[PDB]
């Protein structure tokens, strides 16, 4: 039992090009541990009109 | 209105919605990116490209990621490394594993990353992790040195649900995990 | 459950979200599958594949469609070969052109197509259409003899707003075409 | 305002596969025309 939240002004046009490609990504070294995703959802929105 | 959309809640054996890159693969009808096993990257990558933002109006995308994951590790006192949404570049490939997610290759800023990434970092990396040394949450962008952390600890083997939001107009990204029980 | 959504109000010049199949590509916010050009055949299917039904638990998916096509014509008497949104397995290939709308092969209920299609053809072919001639809507499954039709009266250069729809439980399709004017 | 409707009965399961790729189709032949497509929507819901 435990929340927790974090939030940063990320102004992602300028690091981001137009069109991009999202999911998730693990990895392990000397150390490791197993991430699985039980679950995902998405949803973008986008107005087209200056 | 452009838009993109979907729901997944039993990933398969074949499974095509998605792009799996690095030593990523559905098993037990879960997305498994990598497995207790030392020096692996596993990706998993929608395939349909996304349209974030518009050049001849400047507009920014609006939106929101939903997912339940779970970190288990064989031992609670050695994790490593950690877990990571991430918008790229239309045809990214895994980068330098390890301590880098697998998303970058360096801790300098790399304006030609392009690359923004919510990490969940169960590994402290003296060279450029905050000096605490906790398990944190960081946003990440074209770099593995997260611009801002917030501490966590880490359930091994609990299914945290983390819930990221952008508001295109006030460009601040929202990022929350909850462990149920 | 598994949901899957998209919505394009203007095709960019590079429409990463999409996958081109023969002549067709995109010229000033529209998608452009034919010009006015004898014999031709082009394809736009969405990116990433669908879940359509679920073996295990026998579901359909219910889902809907809409968009506005729209015939040029420089001659209302001689218009051919029609237009289609199909539903095809994800190797989905062009096959034969012409009144086949580069859909379907041979007038016969071949098995190997496992592509429905619903289609506005604007040419009269012979042992396959409506002896009256007419264009019309027609519903199709693995075969261009349409399984029903519905006489359509083209409205040459007027853009029309089309809904389809499916009812994964009563199995019902409706096609719907309406001219905005 | 002229419209057009057509809603016969079709199982899906008995004829397309599980994933399937949606998209549309366009030809000409001896006779031709200007196919083009102006927006697109989309949304599946399968439980
Ligand atoms: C019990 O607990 C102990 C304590 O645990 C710690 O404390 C707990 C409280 C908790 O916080 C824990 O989380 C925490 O771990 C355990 O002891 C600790 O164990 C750690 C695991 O090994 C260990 O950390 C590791 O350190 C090495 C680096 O050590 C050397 O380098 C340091 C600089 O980075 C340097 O400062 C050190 O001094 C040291 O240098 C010398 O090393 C000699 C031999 O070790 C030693 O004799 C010398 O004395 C020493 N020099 C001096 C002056 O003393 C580091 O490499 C590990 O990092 C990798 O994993 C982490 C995540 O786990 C990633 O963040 C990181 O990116 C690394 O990831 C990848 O690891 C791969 C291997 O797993 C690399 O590969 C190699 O491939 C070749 C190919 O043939 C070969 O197979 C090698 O064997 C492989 O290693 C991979 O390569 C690089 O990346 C690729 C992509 C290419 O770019 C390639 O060219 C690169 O080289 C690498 N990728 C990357 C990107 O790096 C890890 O940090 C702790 O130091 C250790 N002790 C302490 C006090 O913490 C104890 O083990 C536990 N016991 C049990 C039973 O469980
Ligand atoms: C004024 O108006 C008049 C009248 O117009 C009509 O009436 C008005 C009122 C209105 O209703 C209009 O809509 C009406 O059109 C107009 O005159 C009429 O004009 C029409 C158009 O030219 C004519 O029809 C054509 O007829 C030809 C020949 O006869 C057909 O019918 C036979 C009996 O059914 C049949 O056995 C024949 O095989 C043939 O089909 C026909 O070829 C035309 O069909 C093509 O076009 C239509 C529409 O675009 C399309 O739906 C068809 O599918 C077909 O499309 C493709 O067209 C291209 C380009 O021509 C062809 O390319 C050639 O291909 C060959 C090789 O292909 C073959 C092969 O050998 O392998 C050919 C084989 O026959 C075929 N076999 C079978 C069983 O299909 C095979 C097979 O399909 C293989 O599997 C192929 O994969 O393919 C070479 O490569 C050549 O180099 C190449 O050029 C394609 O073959 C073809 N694709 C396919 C899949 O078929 C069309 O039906 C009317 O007859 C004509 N006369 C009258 C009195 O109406 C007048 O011109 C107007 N004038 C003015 C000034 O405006
Ligand atoms: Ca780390
Ligand atoms: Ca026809
Ligand atoms: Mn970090
Ligand atoms: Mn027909």
């Amino acid at each position: 039992e435990t929340s927790y939240t974090l939030n940063e002004v990320v102004p992602l046009k300028e690091f981001v090009p137009e069109w991009v490609r999202i999911g998730f990504s693990a990895t392990t070294g000397a150390e490791f541990a197993a991430h699985e995703v039980l679950s995902w959802y998405f949803n973008s929105e986008l107005s087209v009109t200056s | 209105t452009e838009t993109t959309s979907f729901s997944i809640t039993k990933f398969g054996p074949d499974q095509p919605n998605l792009i799996f890159q690095g030593d990523g693969y559905t098993t037990k009808e879960r997305l498994t990116l990598t497995k207790a096993v030392r020096n692996t990257v596993g990706r998993a990558l929608y395939s349909s490209p996304i349209h974030i933002w518009d050049s001849k109006t400047g507009n920014v995308a609006n939106f929101v990621t939903s997912f339940t994951f779970v970190i288990d590790a064989p031992n609670s006192y050695n994790v490593a490394d950690g877990f990571t949404f991430f918008i790229a570049p239309v045809d990214t490939k895994p980068q330098t594993g390890g301590g880098y997610l697998g998303v970058f290759n360096s801790k300098d800023y790399d304006k030609t990353s392009q690359t923004v990434a919510v990490e969940f970092d169960t590994f402290y990396n003296t060279a450029w992790d905050p000096s605490n040394g906790d398990r944190h949450i960081g946003i990440d962008v074209n770099s593995i040195k997260s611009i801002n952390t917030k501490s966590w600890k880490l359930q091994n083997g609990k299914e945290a649900n983390v819930v990221i939001a952008f508001n295109g107009a006030t460009n601040v990204l929202t990022v929350s995990l909850t462990y149920p029980n």
